[PDB]
């Protein structure tokens, strides 16, 4: 115990843990030596002979939760909880939105968010502090109420409070970086950073460089949106091939400017300009925008209980306590017993206790605190429901209901899915003619994906019809004129007048048949190959 | 971080009793007391002080704070 | 890579304090992926001369 | 963003009514109301006054949706009184009823300008 | 109608950031749609309107805007006088339907400065502004009314800022609410059973079950019927609880009889008679 | 435009309307910044 | 039908031809229709031994 | 000369591993951000074991 | 590689044909609306915004039509382009006079999209015909789709993060040809095992337990608040089920009413309560347990899953044959409705409350451990003295890891019996566990009492560490622990051994998991590239793409499998 006065002593003046190790009361060890040692669980009881089946012990553990990694020491009483949740957890503590370090200003990340109001964990492991959880939170411990409500909760997802939304729940801000880099583009071709007019200019396509400044770049603290042009520069490429008058303003001047995608809108947050190993000029702009909770946004419980907004409400509809106190989760009940996750609730019920006492509750699974009476006792105490259940009244008529609810403060996650930017959707757009699909995605605009196995659910479905549109119509129309003598694909088709079939001195026995253009491509691929596949309804 | 005028919960108004409550803790190392002493009658309200946690120093103790 | 079917990955007891069990990807990389222990430490080589 | 804006909860388009009167084509005497822009707060009271009368053979309402906001009223009354009448009279009656508790409100702060002991 | 309740009135307990009183002979609904007009319902000012002139202070100019509306404006001056912008017909705004406020602070000294809501001044006509040592001529001061610390500036940092103050309430979003959680009760020994207490000894007593106090473990009455309900208001400060219920009544039987008004145009659009 | 975004180092404003090759005056480091924007800009308390 | 270059209809020689982008539409202002065709837009491919 | 060597953050050669949190906070660096792993072309890279 | 190009790898047929891009489409995370008629689906208005429908101009709506192109794209309810017959198309957001725009019939129009317009919606990963079904559109703010509860259940969506994809046809064939046949209600269903697809879960079928209680009893107002509630009713108020004292409403009366009048669904109660029969029977005291319901009104009985849907003898199967889809469809809307208001008045919760049960119980079944402590005790000295007897056609061995195993069992099967007694019927555990939900009593064992033995393919844990599992534990230990039997509960906690040998098996589950949901996705490519080459014919002859004969008719009667029912035939009877 003198040695734990010198550890005590390191805080001042030195006692360092090497010389702990030099005192060799403790050893650094290898797996081929636990093969051979006898380990103890425990000082306390190992040491006991009273009852020792052995007590050839030689080693013990410094705690068991040393066995647990960053992830797994976040949740308390993990062993009161199902066990994959916690994997679940782990993956999704991963998934959570956050702060990350101390200076954000100097950072120009590519994508950030972090939390208006973050709070240290309510319940926490002492080991978090190593961890400088505290220091840097990831979340909030929110006072939850369990009750399945209207429904709108049901399956992973839950019911929360409007009106707190209005108080700043949740809220984050979200920055992306854009950097953009000038640079030649030959021997004396290059990119030219500038603010061009629409008549000096062309490849602007329909784009307006207003928001520009002489230099080509917008000005910090601009208003913008996805569409206009974020940074201006256009590159003249043939500087003589040109010649003689089809001068113009716009000259060769072919357009390079860089613009927003269109999704995002916002305000610029930062503009910095630079050098870099390869000596070209390039420059990079932070942009900021805010994220706010909304309906269908993905959430998630300490415990790995993850879900979804619902739906929102404002404080008056929410049914309220004999305060009147609204929690600002709804939760259903039954998600928790399917995945059997007790200790989802044993941090409502130390959070409850803690929050009342006015002091913290250590979040370690292993203890002789003895926290399912003597807590429930001391919640008593306080002047409570010893188990946590209280009676709160409706929202709507006021009544109370007729079930009691457990209800108390639970540390939540803002978890990285803006369901925002997994939407996608078109009904007409770009297209890709070398295949005649559509674009590649969203960040292109393009179409949504057809797969093998809707394609098997829509023969067993049998609609053949709205297969042919889907396949035909909804990605690749195309008409073919055949020669009558020959299922061959051949004719000069004066597209106003004539048809004809050269090589078969085609006049007018030209037909005309819908297939696919992509189709027809692999049909020319044919031909390429010395194949003459031909094709009749006879 | 910044202490936010009203707790979630209810409302109360805590928009300069943060530093009161550094300042009571400085007073008094009783947590119950100084919890007490700002008013925080409700939990809610306590858990909105007690799990509060302000790094913005740190961010002030860098001197490049100019431009 | 090398040796493969028929070995798959579970779990090793001996990892027991080496590795936390939970801390794993989700994906496919389940088990497949490991995470450092809480106060795990590796050798760096000596000569036993 | 892809939802409206927060008076639209309660703020009605140049278009949009208030209310709208609508008579039953099911039983006799009987009529449905659609109210728009408004909650079963308003609904339940009005409700329990129409519970109160006697002469009603039925009275009911709801919201078509919660995110939604409008409310529809069904009501039947005797074949004597029209339950225009009975909407008419549980309205002036809670007016009334509201008038008095301000009014008692009034008097019971107006009886402590210093203490009641 | 033939008959009404009586709407029993009875305050128990008042102050200027509460009032405790227990309202008698009235329905439930009453109760609480009248207690949900407590918070959304009141008619309030606040700021709509911000622009930020200059900031070198190292949070970002929204934070602070969010806050400014998470600021806790008296509303002691009838602030239901300014005409509505909207309805104003004014362009944007103006001082019949607008308060202007405008910041500007610069940290010269080199120790942290710290940012109120007194460097925050009403430009338009002094509507009372903050609650921020305006109020408070008074030697009853919680420890300095400086209510609201806007933000710390070391040495360096600025801030150029102006605002509009403008007229909205509760429903419309929370910083419009001049109200904090609400208080009520009503038959706390449960005679009407709205819900089991499954073994009553482990519902510690509330404090209105003290009246019939009570030890056996809950008196049981099936005719019974919601009756005394108890409440105490708990006001943010941006007006006196009392005052905040008067007004709250007044603004719901307005909204009433707006709507038998549009009651009588529905049946006057109709082609319906009644007399 | 008098703006042309301040250098980030020596922490002052070039300010001008040219093509140089992002030079800054004593402070020979590249990294420049750019003035706030000379625009009316409205914000809500919400 | 070689008169294209951006600029015909079939009731007006077309003044002018917008790109929109943003929808990958070819519009002609002054009257009231499509063009057609939008190919690829150019705006979409404009992030594009011896 | 041989070469340039990149190195790992708060090597013992990162100089900035004896400043105090306030001399990284005056070089605008952050207290809590050990490193380990290095910075290439300006974006940060890990080692996997 | 000319060949390659076509080959396939990433060619003409796979890369292209097999699968591509499609436009009028759109897909969004999911989130849940019990309110939602089983048609709808909610769709956020930006998407309504983004998709369109070009109707050909008739006179009857033309100036409607007319007015879409007036309101144009500057608002939802007009119009973006406009499609002559002669095929010209216009864009009205840069027309100079949108609204002074002529416009005849015959001529196209490309609208926005309306609500109760029909499209076609899907899950992702895409496993059978259920899989896709024709859906009516519901225009909501935020961009997320709702959902009725009960259509999540033939697909099978989570709201954790979900999304599935939906495609909005454009022909009015197709518009039918979803109509009548894409559409959920004809779904119903499954030809696959002759049973229903639907089902009514959570909290919708705890509450109807919580509803077919004795104790259920209903107020005059609550029956009219419940009434509105109705999407569809007689407008005839019901007689009070009560007169005397005070007229009141049973909660089973009520229910009937949501029930249909002529139609009736018996006995299969399918609840634990009563009696695994024979004491039921004792005397026929027939009633409130075993479920029955004539003229469309339930005379006792509390409900189940059963009952419920998704298996035989289904009140909802027999709906559909005599209801019809569209009656059943409605009347399943409408009691989610009801169960959801009902509930939200009634309302449920859980708690610490709910995990407690009788010390003294508690205190037996720890006690009830001891012994099979020592019971194993006794099962390893014998062993030790080989004076063990092994089991006939087995080693020693594999006699002992049986009977350890027998006894690990058996205990923990009677401490976990001592549970299901030792829980009141008022806990919403046990409400939730009868109701049918997800849970059973196993899992109270776990939760309360003991979660059992872990073990590596069902055999006890190996010496991975020198003929020992860990060096906490002594050489040549046998102990259940030493071997991963977890004796705590979720309540008692684990220790930090049991906690490794249950992530351990976490593991095995979620392994199994990955791989399972990879190889199902092969498997099944390898069954649909076989069977696609098969289809009915007119001549009720099973035939394949070459018109060859496969079976004198479908399944040897070339009837429906969905009209097929199960049935007892009794001519089978014992004694002639
Ligand atoms: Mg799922
Ligand atoms: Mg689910
Ligand atoms: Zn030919
Ligand atoms: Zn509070
Ligand atoms: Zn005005
Ligand atoms: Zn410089
Ligand atoms: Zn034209």
């Amino acid at each position: 115990k003198r040695h734990i006065d010198q550890l005590k002593e390191r805080e001042y003046n030195n006692y360092s843990w090497q010389d702990l190790v030099a005192s060799g009361v403790v050893e650094y060890i290898d797996t081929l030596e636990e093969e051979t040692v006898m380990l103890a669980m425990t000082p306390d009881d190992l040491q006991e002979k009273e009852v020792a089946y052995c007590s050839t012990y030689t080693h013990c553990e410094i705690h068991p939760s040393m066995i647990l990694g960053v992830c797994a020491s976040i949740i308390p009483f993990p062993d009161h909880n199902q066990s994959p949740r916690n994997t679940y957890q782990s993956a999704m503590g991963k998934q959570a939105m956050g702060v990350y370090i101390t200076n954000f200003h100097v950072r120009m990340d590519t994508l950030a968010h972090v939390l208006y109001y973050p709070q240290k964990p309510l319940v926490t492991t002492r080991s978090m502090e190593y961890l400088r959880f505290r220091e840097l939170p990831a979340g909030i411990n929110s006072i939850v109420a369990i009750a399945s409500y209207t429904g709108y909760n049901q399956e992973d997802s839950v019911i929360m409070n409007r009106s707190a939304v209005d108080r700043g729940f949740f809220r984050s801000v979200f920055y992306r970086s854009y950097k953009e880099q000038e640079s030649k583009k030959g021997f004396d071709q290059e990119e030219v950073f500038e603010k061009p007019t629409r008549e000096t200019c062309q490849g602007m396509r329909h784009a307006i460089y207003d928001k520009l400044d002489d230099d080509g770049l917008i000005a910090p603290g601009v208003r913008v949106s996805g569409d206009d042009v974020i940074i201006g520069k256009t590159v003249t490429l043939p500087e003589n091939e040109d010649e003689l008058e089809s001068t113009n303003r716009r000259y060769t001047k072919r357009d390079c400017s860089t613009f927003l995608r269109t999704s995002e809108t916002g305000i610029v947050d930062q503009v910095m300009v630079t050098l870099n190993q390869e000596g070209y000029k390039f420059c990079k702009i932070r942009v900021r925008s805010v994220r706010i909770p909304q309906i269908g946004d993905k959430f998630a419980s300490r415990h790995g209980q993850k879900g979804t907004c619902g739906i929102q409400y404002r404080q008056e509809d929410m049914p309220f306590t004999c305060e009147g106190i609204t929690p600002d989760i709804i939760i259903n009940p039954h998600a928790i017993p399917s995945r059997m996750t007790i200790g989802h609730l044993i941090e409502c019920l130390q959070g409850k206790v803690s929050a009342n006492k006015g002091e913290i509750g250590d979040a370690t699974p292993f203890n002789d605190a003895v926290n399912v009476q003597k807590i429930s006792n001391l919640l008593s105490d306080y002047g409570y429901h010893l188990r946590g259940n209280e009676v709160l009244y409706n929202g709507f008529t006021g009544r109370k209901i007729t079930s009691q609810i457990f209800i108390g403060p639970t540390y939540y996650q803002r978890l990285k899915h803006m369901v925002d930017d997994k939407i996608h959707s078109r009904a007409r757009g770009p297209i890709q003619i070398l295949n005649r699909q559509p674009m590649e995605g969203r960040s292109r605009d393009g179409g949504l994906r057809f797969g093998e196995m809707e394609r098997d659910c829509q023969i067993a479905h049998g609609a053949a019809q709205f297969l042919r549109e889907r396949l035909f119509e909804a990605s690749d129309p195309y008409q073919v004129h055949v020669c009558n003598l020959c299922g061959i694909m051949a004719i000069a088709n004066t597209r106003t007048h004539t048809y004809e079939c050269r090589g078969c001195r085609n006049k007018t026995q030209i037909s005309l048949v819908r297939m696919p253009y992509a189709c027809k491509l692999l049909f020319q691929e044919l031909m390429s190959m010395s194949i003459a596949p031909r094709m009749m309804s006879v | 971080m910044i202490i936010p005028v009203r707790c979630f919960t209810c409302g109360k108004i805590v928009g300069n009793k943060w530093e009161a409550y550094l300042g009571l803790l400085q007073a008094e190392y009783t947590e119950g007391d100084a919890l007490d002493a700002l008013g925080l009658k409700r939990y809610c309200c306590r858990r909105m002080l007690l799990a509060h946690v302000d790094l913005i120093e740190k961010l002030l103790n860098y001197a490049p704070l100019e431009k | 890579r090398d040796g493969k079917l028929a070995k798959p990955r579970q779990l090793h007891n001996t990892l027991w304090g080496m590795v936390c069990p939970a801390e794993t990807p989700e994906g496919h990389a389940v088990g497949l992926v490991k995470n450092l222990a809480l106060m795990a430490y590796i050798s760096v080589g000596s000569q036993p001369s | 963003m892809n939802a409206p804006p927060a008076f639209e909860s309660f703020l009605l388009f140049e278009g949009e009514k208030k209310i709208t009167i609508n008579k039953d084509t099911k039983v006799p005497n009987a009529c449905l109301f659609t109210i728009n822009k408004e909650d079963h707060t308003l609904g339940n009271i009005i409700k329990s006054q129409l519970l109160k009368d006697p002469q009603v053979l039925f009275a009911g309402y709801k919201v078509p949706h919660p995110l939604e906001h409008k409310i529809i009223i069904r009501v039947q009354t005797t074949p004597d009184y029209s339950p225009q009448e009975a909407f008419t009279n549980a309205i002036t009656d809670l007016i009334s009823e509201l008038s008095l508790l301000e009014e008692r409100f009034r008097v019971a702060i107006k009886d402590k300008q210093e203490g009641i002991e | 109608m033939p008959y009404a309740n009586q709407p029993t009135v009875r305050i128990t307990e008042l102050t200027d950031e509460n009032v405790k009183f227990i309202i008698e002979n009235t329905d439930l609904a009453v109760a609480n749609s009248i207690r949900r007009v407590f918070i959304a319902e009141v008619p309030i000012i606040a700021i709509d309107w911000v622009q930020i002139d200059a900031n070198s202070s190292v949070l970002h100019d929204e934070f602070i805007a969010h806050r400014l509306g998470l600021i806790p404006l008296i509303s002691d001056d009838i602030v239901d006088k300014l005409q509505y912008s909207r309805d104003c017909t004014c362009e944007e705004f103006c001082p019949e339907c607008s308060v202007e406020f405008t910041l500007d602070v610069r940290c010269n000294e080199d120790q942290t400065r710290h940012v109120t809501s007194r460097d925050l001044i009403s430009n338009s006509p002094r509507v009372i502004p903050v609650t921020s040592r305006n109020r408070d001529n008074d030697p009853n001061d919680y420890v300095e009314q400086d209510d609201i610390l806007i933000v710390k500036l070391r040495k360096g940092q600025e801030l150029r800022l102006r605002a509009y103050a403008k007229k909205g309430f509760g429903k419309e979003h929370a910083k419009w609410n001049p109200t904090a959680g609400v208080a009520f009760e009503y038959d706390p020994d449960n005679a009407l059973r709205h819900t089991v207490y499954p073994k009553p000894e482990e519902w510690p007593k509330s404090e209105y079950s003290e009246l019939d106090e009570d030890e056996s473990q809950a008196p049981y009455d099936p005719n019974g019927k919601p009756e005394r309900f108890y409440y105490n208001v708990e006001s943010c400060g941006s007006l006196r609880p009392e005052t905040i219920v008067l007004s709250a009544l007044s603004g719901l039987k307005k909204k009433l009889s707006d709507l038998q008004t549009q009651l009588s145009h529905e049946i006057q659009s109709d082609v319906l008679t009644i007399n | 435009q008098p703006m042309i975004y301040i250098c980030g180092e020596c922490h002052t404003e070039n300010e001008i309307k040219s093509r140089d090759p992002i030079r800054c005056r004593e402070c020979g480091y590249r990294i420049m910044y750019k003035k706030r924007t000379k625009r009316l800009v409205v914000f809500d308390a919400r | 039908l070689d008169a294209l270059p951006r600029v015909t209809c079939p009731n007006h020689p077309d003044a002018i031809l917008v790109e929109d982008y943003r929808a990958g539409d070819m519009i002609c202002p002054e009257c009231g229709l499509v063009v057609g065709d939008r190919v690829i837009d150019v705006g979409s491919e404009w992030r594009t031994r011896t | 000369f041989i070469g340039k060597i990149p190195i790992m953050l708060r090597s013992t050669y990162c100089l900035l591993n004896g400043l105090t949190d306030r001399d990284l906070c005056e070089l605008n660096e952050c207290p809590l951000d050990p490193g380990g792993y290095f910075i290439i072309n300006g974006s940060e890279k890990v080692l996997i074991a | 590689s000319l060949k390659q190009r076509l080959k396939g790898k990433e060619g003409r047929v796979r890369g292209n044909l097999m699968g591509k891009r499609v436009d009028f489409s759109a897909r969004t995370v999911i989130t849940p609306d019990p309110n939602l008629s089983i048609d709808q689906v909610g769709v956020p208005r930006s998407i309504a915004a983004n998709m369109t429908f070009a109707e050909i101009v008739t006179p009857f709506n033309i100036d409607r039509l007319q007015e879409l192109v007036r309101r144009g794209n500057s608002q939802y309810p007009g119009a973006k382009y406009i499609i002559r017959d002669n095929g010209d198309r216009i864009d009205l957001r840069f027309h100079p006079k949108p609204s002074d725009l002529h416009l005849q019939t015959g001529y196209k129009v490309e609208r926005h999209m309306c609500d109760g317009d029909i499209v076609i919606f899907n899950r992702q990963p895409t496993l059978h015909k259920m899989s896709m079904m024709g859906h009516r559109v519901r225009i909501l703010p935020w961009s997320t789709f709702r959902l009725n509860l009960s259509v999540t259940t033939p697909y099978n969506a989570d709201f954790d993060g979900d999304e599935m994809n939906l495609h909005l046809p454009q022909s009015l064939e197709t518009r039918a040809e979803i109509q009548e046949l894409a559409m959920v209600p004809r779904m119903i269903v499954t030809p696959q095992s002759n049973r229903p697809v639907m089902g009514i879960v959570q909290d919708t079928l705890t509450a109807v337990r919580k509803f077919t209680k004795r104790d259920v009893f209903l107020e005059r107002g609550e029956v009219m608040n419940l009434l509105m509630f109705l999407s569809t009713w007689d407008g005839k108020v019901p007689q009070p089920a009560i007169l005397k004292p005070r007229p009141l409403w049973t909660g089973k009366q009520i229910f009937s009413l949501i029930i249909p009048g002529h139609i009736n669904c018996i006995r299969t109660h399918s609840t634990h309560p009563d009696d695994e029969d024979s004491g039921p029977y004792k005397h026929i005291s027939p009633g409130d347990t075993k479920v029955v319901v004539e003229n469309g009104e339930l005379i006792m009985g509390i409900l189940c899953k059963k009952s419920l849907g998704t298996s035989a003898g289904s009140l909802v199967h027999i709906s559909y044959l005599e209801m019809g889809h569209d009656i059943t469809r409605l009347f399943y809307s409408n009691i989610q409705t009801v169960i959801n208001n009902w509930l939200l008045i009634e309302g449920h919760t859980i708690g610490i409350g709910d995990s407690i049960a009788d010390s003294k119980t508690y205190q037996d079944i720890q006690n009830t451990i001891k012994k099979a402590k020592q019971d194993v005790i006794e099962v390893i000295e014998k062993a030790h003295n080989n004076e063990l007897e092994p089991t006939p056609g087995n080693t020693l061995r594999q006699t002992f890891e049986n009977q350890v195993n027998r006894i690990l069992n058996d205990a923990r099967d009677k401490t976990g019996s001592s549970a299901q007694k030792s829980l009141s019927e008022y806990n919403n555990f046990k409400s939730m566990v009868v109701s049918g939900a997800k849970g059973s009593k196993i899992n109270i064992s776990q939760v309360i009492a003991v979660v059992g033995q872990q073990n590596v393919e069902g055999k006890r844990i190996p010496f991975g560490f020198k003929h020992r599992t860990l060096p906490h534990f002594i050489k040549d230990d046998y102990g259940p622990e030493s071997r991963g039997f977890v004796e705590n509960s979720y309540l008692a906690g684990l220790t930090p051994t049991e906690f490794f040998f249950h992530a351990m098996g976490g593991r095995e589950g979620l392994i199994d998991t990955a791989v399972k949901t990879a190889e199902t996705g092969y498997i099944q490519r390898r069954l649909i590239k076989s069977m696609e080459s098969v289809m009915v014919k007119y001549d009720a002859t099973v035939r394949n793409s070459i018109n060859q004969v496969v079976q004198l008719r479908y399944g040897e009667d070339g009837l429906a499998g969905e009209s097929v029912e199960f049935q007892n035939l009794a001519t089978l009877k014992p004694s002639n």
